């Protein structure tokens, strides 16, 4: 319930889509900020804002997949 | 794709207290792919003594000045919890 991580900066510009491999969502309200993170194929984490239109729809796709 | 404007976006590992405040990074840098990154102005943070640093674990041990992150630099605040690692 507590999150082993937490995002203080958000990547901006989108990731290309055939980069991505999953993502989860940090909802807590115990990090400091919300935030979305997508994993990669090369397995790093990327923050991201949840507001982003092109976050939005990148976790369509990866729901999707 | 511009690699160096996302070059900090990476998450990075806080600390908890039992104190019922959010959690707050150690100090106010951290690395993405093994490379500094600094947290932005205003950012919660430990300020831990050199001796605290030895012994801070997954439980809490002795008492963490909270502070806020200003040019990198912990500025303590007054405030203090029972800071430890999240597993």
């Amino acid at each position: 319930s507590v999150p082993t991580t937490c995002c203080f900066n958000l990547a901006n510009r989108k990731i290309p889509l055939q980069r991505l491999e999953s993502y989860r969502r940090i909802t807590s309200g115990k990090c400091p900020q919300k935030a979305v993170i997508f994993k990669t194929k090369l397995a790093k984490d990327i923050c991201a804002d949840p507001k982003k239109k092109w976050v939005q729809d990148s976790m369509k796709y990866l729901d999707q997949k | 794709y511009d690699y160096e404007e996302a070059r900090c976006a990476c998450p990075a590992r806080h600390l908890n207290n039992t104190n019922g405040t959010v959690l707050k990074l150690l100090g106010c840098h951290y690395f993405c792919n093994g490379t500094l990154c600094t947290a932005p102005d205003g950012y919660p943070c430990y300020n831990l003594t050199a001796q605290q640093v030895r012994t801070l674990t997954t439980y809490p041990n002795t008492s963490c000045a909270v502070g806020v992150c200003m040019k990198g630099t912990c500025v303590k605040n007054g405030t203090m919890e029972q800071c430890f690692k999240t597993p």
